[PDB]
RNA sequence: CGGGACCGAGGACCGCGCUCUGCAAGGAUGCUGGCGUAAUGGUCACCAGCGACCCGUCUUGAAACACGGACCAAGGAGUCAAGGUUUUGCGCGAGUGUUUGGGUGUAAAACCCGCACGCGUAAUGAAAGUGAACGUAGGUGAGAGCUUCGGCGCAUCAUCGAC
RNA sequence: AAAGGGAAGCGCUUGUGACCAGACUUGCGCCCGGCGGAUCAUCCGGUGUUCUCACCGGUGCACUCCGCCGGGCUCAGGCCAG
């Protein structure tokens, strides 16, 4: 169904943190890493560089881990797990496991569709 | 379940252990009246209106 | 556990004289107070006697037995009589027995 | 910016205890409301007493107990936060009336046999939730080896 | 009095008997301790291992 | 005694077998649990009176606790099937709920248990068909 | 008295008020339009304006010098034991420690047992040796808490005494 | 597929091209009309419980309850805006 009504979703920043030289280096992952090097221009915060993060780009708590939909994910592997969401279908959405097989799929599906449950995933396995 | 008694009643040097606690049911401790006869009036609610 | 180390969290961040032949069982003497002198009694008994149920019998104590072989002086005792076996005795231990009524035996 | 000479300085007591036994926590509950609710200093003491670690709370024993109970103390109900143990030198146990957080086996069975009480302190809530006529007493703190190389 | 427990027959229906419980069921129930022992006692069957 | 319910919510608080924990939120497995949380107010294992609705073939199926019966698990629950209107059963939940102070705290938790279930027992719409968007979907 | 920009946090009522049928008074509502899909939004590649030295190590006050780095995968560096010490949790408590050993076992587990022994309960002296109450276990000044509202006074501190 | 007048790579912010995740499709409540049924109110007996609340069997005889189908009305509904 419709979720909750909740404050608009605001993200301070949309872009990743890059990791500082993974672009030229590919044994580097692009996975933050912050530099301890005492002559580092990123650790040091030298103007056109890149950002580092830090506690002031927190999500609101009234939106923290809410997709834009407006409801939260909840992984679920069966019907018994997809009838917990019973009391919450307007504040959480139940997202099938990678590993679930097609035929229990249809099963939480059609679960879901009686409870009023929103499935992210519903088109997997089709 | 008749042994049980004379099994931890033979064991030496141990004891069965007396509790820090004697009544476990808090609801019961903080709702008598013994303890809220005596208690000061609240200074709120659980919600508390924004003044400003 | 290596879990809870600091290490784990660091990672990525780095006269007079000379006795010849000595034997101690020479000088083998544990001492015991006065005040803990009762506490030799087992305890019924010791109520009897502390209630004053038993004002024609008075307790004996082997100091050998309960392992001391010199009796000390420090507290005091009840107006009980006590007869105290004991190898050593020092002077106020016996002079706080016999102001209780008691006598001490020397043994060894 | 602004200039701070001075600096914000956070609280160096315990505001909760660091033990798992879920009856502490119960009891920590109980003497929470109680401070909250009561104007009596007597529960905001022993609920701090309550936080407090072992060497922080030294165990008291029946001649001291015996020896506080004198001069008009002797109806008073003692409270000790602490263990209450057991002191062979005390040949004559007199009738008192405890609250204590344990008792020793021969502490216990001492205080009854010479017709006194032990309470535990969710029962000292119950009788005497203001403290009322209590004796709060604490053992020798400084009474240690670690204290006594310091 | 100290409560009782009835005891159940063969066909899972009582026999019409109690038995007073014991008292070790009052104890008091310390999940600390119960871990602190569990954990104690789960290495006391290890074999040893090296290279 | 040495055992309360809040003595039970003290040793299950953080881990017992119908702990459901994500990142997103905590869930409850408990049969007495209304909402499917794990808080004290909802831990229907832990509480003395607590209430738990089940759905039926057709309608509600309304488990509480007997206090009586606490250490008789075969017969500490009474049970009542409504297969009846919906008002008739909500009318009868919230009186076993709040009428006798028994848990008055669960009556709206309850009542929407209630109507959740006889909701999800209506036959379900068919869906509207999925349109196709865009150049490489549509092509 | 106009003209313009940015913003709309909260979510039943309570309050302070006023111009008092109500309100600009403890945080934005009312009306209307187009569209209902890639239109908004997002990701990727590229262009444009502005910004932006190659990392690690070492040195001193600092740079500079110097050293390592063709690239990628896997491996790769504060560990264990014994003995102390301080702090935390736990059991018992003037005692405490079953597990050298014996009993037992569903068998390297779990359960049980007790003699000795270790540490603690007494110190001091090179040693022979001796060995801790004058007093409600002392007086005075503070001291949480309690109080019958006169005081009693924990821990602890300072000081004078006693053994 | 794209860029290239003696470096490339990176940060901020638009744009172009390519490719996408959502959201939405209507719900709830009244007034009518037409259907299909009596798990409507009261009363009686039994049973269970929180000891006054419910379930079960009879009683309803359709101005009462419960679903369905056509309309009408009110409210709430997505994106960008004035």
């Amino acid at each position: 169904v419709a979720a909750k009504k909740h404050v608009p979703i605001v993200k301070k920043r949309t872009k990743r943190f890059m990791r500082h030289q993974s672009d030229r280096f590919k044994c580097l992952d692009s996975a933050w890493r912050k530099p301890k090097g005492i002559d580092n221009r990123v650790r040091r915060r030298f103007k056109g560089n890149l950002a580092m993060p830090s506690i002031g780009y927190g999500s609101n708590k009234k939106t923290k881990h809410m997709m834009p939909s407006g409801h939260k994910a909840f992984l679920v592997h069966n019907v018994k797990d997809v009838e917990l969401l019973l009391m919450h279908n307007r504040t959480y959405a139940a997202e099938i496991a990678h590993n679930v097989s097609s035929r229990k799929r249809i099963d939480i599906i059609t679960r879901a569709k009686q409870l009023g449950v929103k499935v992210t995933n519903a088109k997997a396995k089709v | 379940i008749k042994q049980l008694d004379a099994v931890y009643e033979s064991k030496k040097g141990f004891f069965l252990p007396a509790n820090i606690v004697s009544q476990a049911d808090l609801s019961r401790l903080i709702n008598s009246t013994e303890i809220q006869s005596v208690l000061r009036a609240p200074k709120g609610e659980a919600r508390t209106k924004r003044a400003c | 556990p290596t879990r809870f180390s600091k290490t784990r969290k660091h990672r990525g961040h780095v006269v007079g004289m000379r006795h010849f032949h000595l034997l101690r069982n020479h000088y083998w003497r544990p001492s015991i107070n006065i005040d803990k002198l009762w506490s030799l009694v087992p305890s019924d008994v010791r109520e009897q006697y502390l209630s004053g149920q038993k004002k024609d019998t008075a307790p004996v104590i082997d100091l050998l037995s309960h392992g001391y072989a010199k009796l000390l002086g420090k507290g005091r005792l009840p107006e009980i009589p006590v007869v105290v076996r004991a190898r050593y005795v020092s002077a106020e231990a016996e002079r706080k027995v016999k102001e209780a009524g008691g006598v001490v035996e020397l043994v060894a | 910016g602004i200039d701070l000479r001075w600096k914000h300085v956070r609280s160096s007591h315990r505001k909760a205890p660091k033990s798992d036994n879920v009856y502490l926590k119960l009891l920590v509950k109980l003497y929470r409301f109680l401070a909250r609710r009561t104007e009596a200093p007597f529960n905001k003491v022993v609920l701090r007493r309550l936080f407090m670690s072992r060497i922080n709370r030294p165990p008291v024993s029946l001649s001291r107990i015996a020896r506080n109970l004198k001069n008009g103390n002797e109806k008073k109900t003692v409270v000790v936060v602490a263990t209450v143990t057991d002191d062979n030198r005390l040949l004559q146990v007199p009738k008192m009336e405890v609250a204590a957080l344990r008792f020793t086996a021969k502490a216990r069975a001492r205080i009854e046999a010479a017709g006194g009480r032990t309470l535990t302190l969710d029962q000292l809530a119950l009788e005497k939730p203001t403290g009322a006529n209590t004796l709060l007493l604490r053992g020798p703190k400084n009474a240690r080896e670690a204290v006594k190389h310091f | 009095s100290r409560p009782t427990v009835t005891v159940f027959g063969a066909d899972g229906k009582p026999t019409g008997a109690t038995e007073v419980l014991p008292k070790v069921f009052s104890a008091p129930i310390r999940p600390d301790i119960v871990k602190h022992v569990h954990t104690g006692m789960a290495k006391n069957k290890r074999q040893p291992y090296a290279v | 005694s040495n055992v309360s319910a809040d003595l039970i919510w003290e040793v299950s608080r953080n881990y017992n077998s119908f702990l459901v924990k994500q990142r997103t939120g905590t869930f409850s497995r408990d049969a007495l649990n209304l909402t499917n949380q794990h808080s004290r107010k909802h831990a229907g294992f832990v509480n003395d009176k607590a209430l738990g609705i089940v759905p039926a073939e057709k309608g509600v199926k309304v488990i509480a606790k007997k206090v009586k019966a606490a250490n008789k698990p075969a017969s500490s629950l009474y049970t009542v099937t409504y297969k009846s209107t919906a008002r008739k059963a909500y009318k009868a939940i919230a009186s076993q709920a709040a009428k006798h102070g028994y848990r008055a705290d669960l009556r709206q938790a309850a009542v929407a248990r209630a109507s959740a279930i006889l909701r999800s027992q209506r036959p379900v719409k068919p869906e509207p068909p999925k349109k196709l968007r865009g150049a490489a979907a549509r092509r």
